[PDB]
């Protein structure tokens, strides 16, 4: 945003846009490189009560993977899921 | 949730077909991929002149490293040795011995920077701020055995360099 | 056990194990065990000898349909006599699940290669005879994929070492880059880094 | 000595572009037995490597003894090059051999050049030589197809090493 | 009934690619791995554990670090039993020497006995 | 500095024909900015 | 309906979808009849083909009949019914209801070592 | 405070000064050797002894955040000074 | 005992594999003498096969002879195409490699390994 | 050669220009990745897939964390979920702008390349800012990610987007509507849909041929089911068909940014578990337990509950899987990578069947392949 009026006019007129909205080239708009220190927040196990760490432990509630058949009814038969719904056609841009 | 890409059927009535014969005959579309590419040719190229013109950066750059000092003289390092147990390439090499006022430093620390994959788990694994990533980059060497920094380079490369590292880890230093 | 505790989920666990003991009695002639992990994960570990009359059923059944064959992988456990344990994942589009096979073999007994069944696989065993030297029989094209020409050993066996026996070096007097033993400038650093505490007692092997 | 890089079969392979490389009386009266290079860097290898080498005076020399005529024969048959000989007197030699030396760049050949050619290589069998420092000489039937495959055409570059006959020793 | 008789013993020398001399003149060890006697957990102490023996390491002329020729020097195997680490050692063609396991015998402890009568088990203090 | 120019282009630096003894007329380099200008040079802050 | 395309690539349309669908599953139930009773794949192929059999003969539409059998398109459909023909013919050739090859050995399916 | 060596070499700060007959020496004609003047020993030992009227003393080594873990120094002897593990600065109880 | 066969039931067809395999690699070294323009003679080439098929002739099971066959038949396959460079050909030669010591005096003198 | 990416060693049999086989040698960037990852931890073993794809870093870092936080029994707070599913939005516009210009440059169309490595500079910077480096960041780990953004971040992403939308307009105006781009894609590489999913294909090699399946909408993860975008989906199997679903994912990406954008949550981004995640720095110089659970993570790492897992993510180039083994110890006992390039490269024997030398290389252009991941 620094040429002449009539080189943004070829240039509108040749690209066919208007580029003069939208620069590829960064200005005075971007974020100051300098900012004022932050101050982050803390989570939620950080409390002086009731904070056990056996009643909140990750690691400790895995198991062993539950055997079903091992080699030491009329059921019906089943799939590993029901079948995946249909999916819909976008309402944005259907391209229909 | 999905759309059917290149699927649109063309027409059929003869304006269309009129239009479809000239764009053939005539080549509009190249026409205007010959106009983009002059609207490219007028714009402001966004080639900065270096070495005169650097390139944009960040605080929390990584590059060369550097060993740090406490404002009284003394280095931070204490030959803790978790840098060297952290550095996934095994880079650092680390040994020590209680020297002359029986304080706990170090007396050998080897960084490999061919080994080095500056990725900076030795300055956030510190717990003395005492080895850091500097911002330098422009070091490349044309030996080999230049980019084998021993704890005299390291240190060098912390009194250069302090002026800017103390800056960078003042800006940082809340978000650790 | 709310924001930091993975969620559970138990729906799928129950249609896994469902679908596992359908497996199980629709192939009781291959099908060894059949397990659910925590996390919702089926591992169907057969014989070997049933590797292509189970894939195909997977692949073939109108309730399975496991159309894409996801990884094959293969596991080497020097501390039993059928060291190697190759691993097929099977992902079922119409169904939208995953499934895991497991098998077992040791270095000499070949397996029947599965290339009738998924044609990645066409590469993928290749790659184990590459890195593992599981022969697998009936293979079209079967060779070295990602090791060098002249190399010898299969480099991922755990007791084949890190480094490998030989290096690679240009020398001037014959005009040609050579082979050496290996002799490196510092040594590989092996840390022992194993906690001498009990860690999870979920898992706590009985005593001999 | 000869080599990949040397400057001794490579001159004999060179002459060729000049005309029909001269010889004083046809070369069939000067001996050479030359010497691989690598026999002469392992010899001087283990004579670093000697305790017992300090003082002496070896003399490394190759296994068999050659005329020149031969030599070059051989030469230009492993090269696939047409060899046809003429006399050419001494005292003329000289006067050619000058011409290529005045260039300011590294000449192609000397009258010095042309004397240590013409010079038959001496039998020195006192003093100590390449077996003594326990390294076998490697004939000149091993690596002149290794050292002179450069010179060839296209037309017999593919041919193999004992597609070749082997010059006459003396 | 696509099945051979085998008698021999098992041999994988000649597949694994290993060189003879990392063969015929390596000593493989294969041991319980005695407990870190600073600590007290005996975790490090359930599984059977293959090792070589250590060949030379030198210093570097330039550095000073340990230079190594050893292909085998950092290779440690895990077993669960005795016989399948000696079945892979014989398999492979090594020579090897078994230790046996060191179970710690057990002891017969009593807080009473601190504060006996006529014995000589009395604490001092405490 | 000169703000008008686009982002990148916004800091430059003229170098020097003397430093540490040597004639950098022409060959100018990269790392003969100090450290207290290579923080302002390489846009890492905004005050010199 | 009359579907130019079936929307993948190298799939054809089908005229005929209803017809081809009861070719093909009372050809499945034919061949599933030589396989012992006792067998369970017998038994759940034939149910999952009878109850596909009985929606293809109840719907005389096309699009309710592809949203009510759950599978897509019907050409995928008729696919599926094919593959699951040949899956029973080789699970004729097969037999893989006898009981198990071999017992695996003891430490063979235990993790962690 | 850098001492020279016989050979002309320079000392470094752990003492390491390779010997005269030496070979790797060849490593530096031609060259230098690149040691550090400023020796941490005889710059901690310019630091004054701060005096505190405590029995302990809490110590981080300044600048908060950007120090070293805090730790706690017992003055109780009065004929040596309580010195910080991390940055060596030492302290006195005054009585 | 009973295991399963890679191709030979007993020894006799895997030595017969061994005696076609040994026919291939030695109709096919003076091709690979000629195109990769080896400064070697042919009876060298042979010979050298010659040390490489009675480096193994040890080996009396079945399924490892089985697999030998395989992986020499696989690296006949990679240097009758040209897919081995002249490096990879004359990998076999080491050229570059000095002899070790052999007897116990020079092993004592250059090292401590036995 | 300048058409191969980087190294790869097709032998080709040719009757005099038209391919007659294909053979693709591959392992000249065989690194052995999946043996040092077992010899080393999890968090020393977490940059090593920032180099798989060179081009998807944090992509392969997504897919490393969910694997290990499956097998450990822990989800990472929203803030971090949030901020992962953005970046990787910017690195699936990374690998698509990658995909796309690198393919029109074997093609012959240079310029784009120039025109699009601008944004690449710009989504590097926004690397390098939140990162610290400008390709490997390491950024994303177990339990979150390591480090939270710096301030007026949002506000150049913003402006990004904003300009970005322009820049693939202009792309698509050059190549898309282009008679001598269509002329090299209308009719080459078609693939069927039965032979794609045989044949182990993934991601767009199957939206290419009709087949709707994305991993982002079917088996979905931590914050994508609370975002909307649309799928492209082929109709031929073509190279055209193909290149116009990666600029329209590229367009959904664009959508799914700007939603993240405008609903990013406040909180932490790590986990507060200590044993997991390492604490604050602040905490390390005063608490004695945070000390020393920053020792013990610094130096041994956590301790993963024995079994085995597969965790499949949509990268921009397909399925990309992790398989874990882990035997209790700190260490992983295996960890196999499943990446997409080595099923397509597979696939391109029957892809350039009756083709000619500029189809083959159309063709190998098509399939975004790097080889970091081939050979693992
Ligand atoms: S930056 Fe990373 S690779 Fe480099 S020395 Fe530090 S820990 Fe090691
Ligand atoms: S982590 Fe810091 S204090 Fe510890 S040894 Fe490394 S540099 Fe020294
Ligand atoms: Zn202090």
């Amino acid at each position: 945003a620094s040429a002449t009026r009539l080189i943004q006019g070829l240039r509108n007129w040749a690209s066919g846009r208007d580029l003069q909205a939208k620069l590829q080239l960064r200005y005075q708009e971007i974020s100051k490189r300098t900012q004022p220190p932050p101050k982050l927040p803390v989570g939620p196990s950080h409390r002086l009560s009731n904070n056990y760490y056996c009643a909140r432990d990750g690691r400790r509630e895995a198991m062993p993977p539950s055997i079903v058949m091992s080699s030491q009814s009329e059921k019906k038969a089943v799939s590993p899921a029901p079948p995946i719904k249909r999916w819909e056609l976008s309402q944005d841009e259907p391209y229909l | 949730t999905y759309k059917y890409v290149n699927l649109r059927e063309p027409s059929m009535d003869m304006k269309s077909v009129t239009d479809r014969a000239a764009q053939t005959l005539l080549w509009t579309e190249l026409i205007r991929g010959l106009g983009m590419t002059l609207s490219y040719l007028f714009r402001e190229p966004a080639t900065i002149n270096y070495p005169f013109e650097k390139g944009p950066l960040s605080p929390r750059f990584r590059g060369e490293h550097a060993l740090r000092r406490y404002p009284s003289g003394e280095e931070r390092c204490i030959a803790c040795k978790l840098c060297e147990a952290v550095c996934p390439a095994q880079a650092i090499t680390i040994e020590a011995e209680p020297r002359a006022d029986g304080s706990r430093r170090t007396t050998r620390y080897d960084i490999d920077m061919t080994k080095c994959i500056y990725c900076g788990f030795c300055q956030e694994a510190c717990p003395v701020d005492a080895i850091v990533e500097g911002p330098n980059f422009e070091f490349s060497t044309e030996t080999h055995e230049e980019l084998l920094y021993n704890k005299e380079k390291l240190l060098n490369n912390g009194d250069k360099w302090e002026a800017e590292i103390a800056a960078n880890i003042q800006a940082d230093y809340l978000y650790r | 056990t709310r924001p930091t505790v993975r969620p559970r989920n138990d729906v799928a666990h129950k249609q896994l194990s469902a679908f596992g003991e359908y497996v199980a009695e629709i192939l009781p002639k291959y099908v060894q065990q059949v397990q659910v992990s925590c996390f919702s994960e089926l591992e169907i570990c057969i014989h070997p000898d049933g590797v292509i009359p189970v894939l195909t059923f997977l692949r073939d059944h109108s309730n399975a349909q496991f159309k894409s064959l996801a990884d094959l992988t293969a596991v080497d456990i020097p501390t039993r006599q059928n060291r190697f344990e190759i691993v097929y994942n099977l992902l079922s589009l119409r169904f939208n699940s995953r499934i895991r096979v497991k098998t077992y073999t040791d270095e000499l007994t070949p397996v029947e290669s599965s290339v009738s069944v998924y044609k990645a696989a066409n590469w993928y065993e290749r790659e184990i005879w590459d890195m593992f030297g599981v022969f697998f029989a009936n293979h079209p094209d079967l060779r070295r994929i990602l090791t060098d020409y002249g190399f010898e050993g299969h480099p991922f066996r755990k007791d084949f070492p890190l480094s490998g026996y030989v290096e690679l070096r240009y020398d001037d007097e014959v005009k040609r880059v050579v082979a050496e033993p290996v002799e490196l400038a510092q040594e590989f650093r092996k840390f022992d880094l194993n906690s001498p505490w009990e860690a999870f007692p979920a898992y706590r092997q009985p005593p001999e | 000595i000869f080599g990949r890089e040397d400057r001794f079969l490579n001159y004999f392979a060179n002459i060729r572009w000049f005309g029909g490389v001269p010889l004083i009386s046809l070369g069939k009266k000067t001996v050479k037995q030359p010497v691989y290079i690598v026999d002469v860097t392992k010899g001087i290898i283990n004579a670093i490597k000697d305790p017992d080498a300090r003082g002496k005076t070896f003399a490394f020399v190759g296994p068999n003894r050659y005329l020149l005529f031969d030599l070059v024969q051989y030469v230009f048959a492993v090269a696939h090059r047409p060899f046809l000989p003429y006399p050419m007197p001494h005292f003329a030699y000289r006067w050619i051999g000058r011409l290529f030396e005045i260039s300011p760049f590294e000449p192609w050949t000397t009258r010095d050049k042309v004397e240590r050619i013409h010079t038959t290589d001496r039998t020195l069998p006192h003093l100590p030589g390449l077996e003594d420092l326990g390294v076998q000489a490697t004939p000149l039937e091993l690596k002149a197809i290794e050292v002179l495959r450069r010179h060839r055409t296209y037309r017999w570059l593919s041919s193999e090493i004992e597609d070749v006959q082997p010059a006459k020793t003396v | 009934t696509q099945l051979i008789t085998v008698d021999e013993k098992l041999d994988i020398t000649t597949l694994t690619g290993v060189p003879e001399e990392h063969i015929k003149t390596r000593k493989a060890r294969i041991f319980v791995p005695a407990r870190n006697n600073m600590q007290s957990g005996v975790n490090n102490t359930k599984k059977w554990k293959m090792e070589f023996d250590t060949r030379e390491r030198w210093e570097n002329p330039l550095m000073g670090w340990a230079s190594t020729a050893d292909p085998l020097s950092n290779l440690v195997l895990t077993f669960s039993t005795k016989e399948d680490a000696i079945a892979f050692a014989e398999k492979n063609g090594w020579s090897y020497d078994v230790e046996e396991r060191k179970v710690p015998k057990p002891k017969s402890k009593s807080y009473g006995a601190n504060f006996s009568w006529n014995k000589r088990t009395r604490v001092s203090t405490k | 500095e000169d703000n008008k120019q686009f982002f990148g282009r916004h800091r430059w630096v003229i170098y020097t024909t003397e430093m540490n003894g040597k004639n950098t007329f022409w060959d100018v380099d990269g790392s003969m900015v100090p450290p207290e200008w290579h923080r302002w040079l390489h846009c890492m802050t905004d005050d010199p | 309906l009359l579907k130019k395309t079936t929307g993948l690539v190298g799939l054809a349309v089908c005229e005929t979808p209803h017809e081809r669908l009861k070719i093909l599953y009372t050809k499945i139930l034919d061949v599933l009849g030589h396989i012992p009773k006792n067998a369970a794949y017998r038994k759940y192929t034939e149910q999952i083909t009878n109850e596909k059999l009985s929606i293809v003969k109840a719907e005389p539409d096309v699009k309710k009949l592809e949203e009510q059998l759950q599978g897509g398109q019907i050409e995928e459909v008729i696919l599926q019914a094919e593959n699951e023909l040949s899956l029973a013919r080789k699970m004729i050739q097969w037999k893989p209801w006898e009981p198990l090859v071999e017992e695996p050995p003891a430490s063979q399916w235990k993790w962690p070592i | 405070g850098v001492r020279t060596s016989p050979t002309g070499e320079k000392v470094t700060h752990t003492g390491q000064v390779y010997d005269d007959e030496d070979y790797r020496r060849v490593r530096f004609v031609g060259r230098q050797k690149e040691v550090n003047e400023n020796f941490a020993i005889d710059l901690i030992a310019e630091q004054p002894v701060s005096q505190v009227g405590s029995r302990v003393i809490s110590c981080d080594g300044g600048g908060g955040a950007l120090g070293h873990p805090r730790v706690y120094i017992n003055l109780d002897k009065e004929t040596k000074t309580g010195t910080c593990g991390y940055c060596g600065l030492q302290f006195r109880q005054q009585h | 005992t009973s295991v399963k066969p890679i191709f030979s039931r007993d020894m006799n067809e895997a030595k017969r594999r061994v005696r076609e395999l040994y026919r291939a690699w030695y109709r096919e070294v003076p091709n690979t003498v000629h195109l990769f323009q080896l400064d070697i003679s042919v009876k060298q080439g042979r010979d050298k096969v010659r040390e490489m098929f009675k480096k193994n002739a040890h080996v009396t099971d079945p399924r490892v002879v089985d697999l030998l066959v395989i992986k020499g038949k696989m690296e006949l396959e990679e240097t009758i195409n040209v897919w081995k460079q002249r490096t990879h050909v004359m990998r076999f030669f080491h050229e570059t490699e000095a002899p070790r010591p052999k007897d116990f005096l020079s092993k004592f003198y250059v090292g401590h390994d036995p | 050669h300048p058409a191969a990416h980087g190294v790869l060693r097709l032998v080709m049999e040719l009757s005099g220009e038209m391919v007659r086989k294909c053979d693709p040698h591959i392992g000249l960037l065989h690194r052995g990745t999946e043996k040092l990852i077992e010899y080393k931890t999890y968090l020393q073993a977490l940059p090593y897939f920032d180099r798989l794809d060179y081009v998807s870093m944090m992509c392969n870092e997504q897919a490393y964390s969910l694997a290990v936080e499956k097998l450990l029994n822990i989800q990472p707070p929203p803030r971090a979920q949030w901020i992962r599913v953005l970046f990787g939005e910017i690195t699936r516009l990374l690998n698509h702008i990658m995909a796309v210009t690198t393919h029109a440059l074997d093609i012959g169309a240079m310029t784009p390349f120039f025109w699009m490595f601008e944004e690449r500079e710009k989504m590097f910077e926004f690397y390098e800012r939140v990162s610290g480096a400008r390709m490997h960041a390491a950024y994303v780990r177990p339990g979150g990610v390591h480090q939270d953004l710096p301030l007026g971040l949002m506000d150049d992403i913003y402006e990004f987007s904003k300009n970005f939308s322009l820049r693939i307009d202009e792309l698509e105006e050059m190549l898309t509507n282009n008679r001598i781009w269509r002329n090299r894609t209308v009719d080459i590489g078609v693939v069927t849909a039965e032979d794609a999913l045989n044949y182990g294909f993934s991601g767009v090699m199957l939206r290419g041929s009709g087949i709707q399946w994305d991993l982002r909408k079917t088996q979905p993860y931590d914050v994508y089911d609370q975002v909307e975008f649309d799928v492209p989906i082929g109709s031929r199997g073509d190279c055209y068909d193909r290149y116009l679903c990666r600029v329209e994912e590229m367009r959904q990406s664009i959508r799914i940014i700007s939603q993240c954008l405008n609903k990013m949550p406040p909180g932490e981004i790590k986990v507060d578990d200590a044993k997991v995640s390492p604490p604050k720095r602040a905490e390390m110089k005063t608490s004695m337990e945070s000390l020393i659970h920053h020792f013990k993570l610094y130096t041994e790492g956590y301790q993963v509950p024995p079994g085995a897992t597969y965790t499949a993510i949509e990268a921009p180039k397909g399925e990309f899987g992790v398989y874990l083994v882990s035997d209790g110890s700190s260490r992983p006992y295996r960890c196999k990578i499943k990446a997409p390039g080595f099923a397509h490269l597979a696939g391109l024997d029957k892809m350039s069947k009756g083709h000619m030398l500029a189809d083959v290389v159309a063709i190998i252009g098509t399939q975004d392949i790097v080889f970091g991941e081939v050979d693992r």
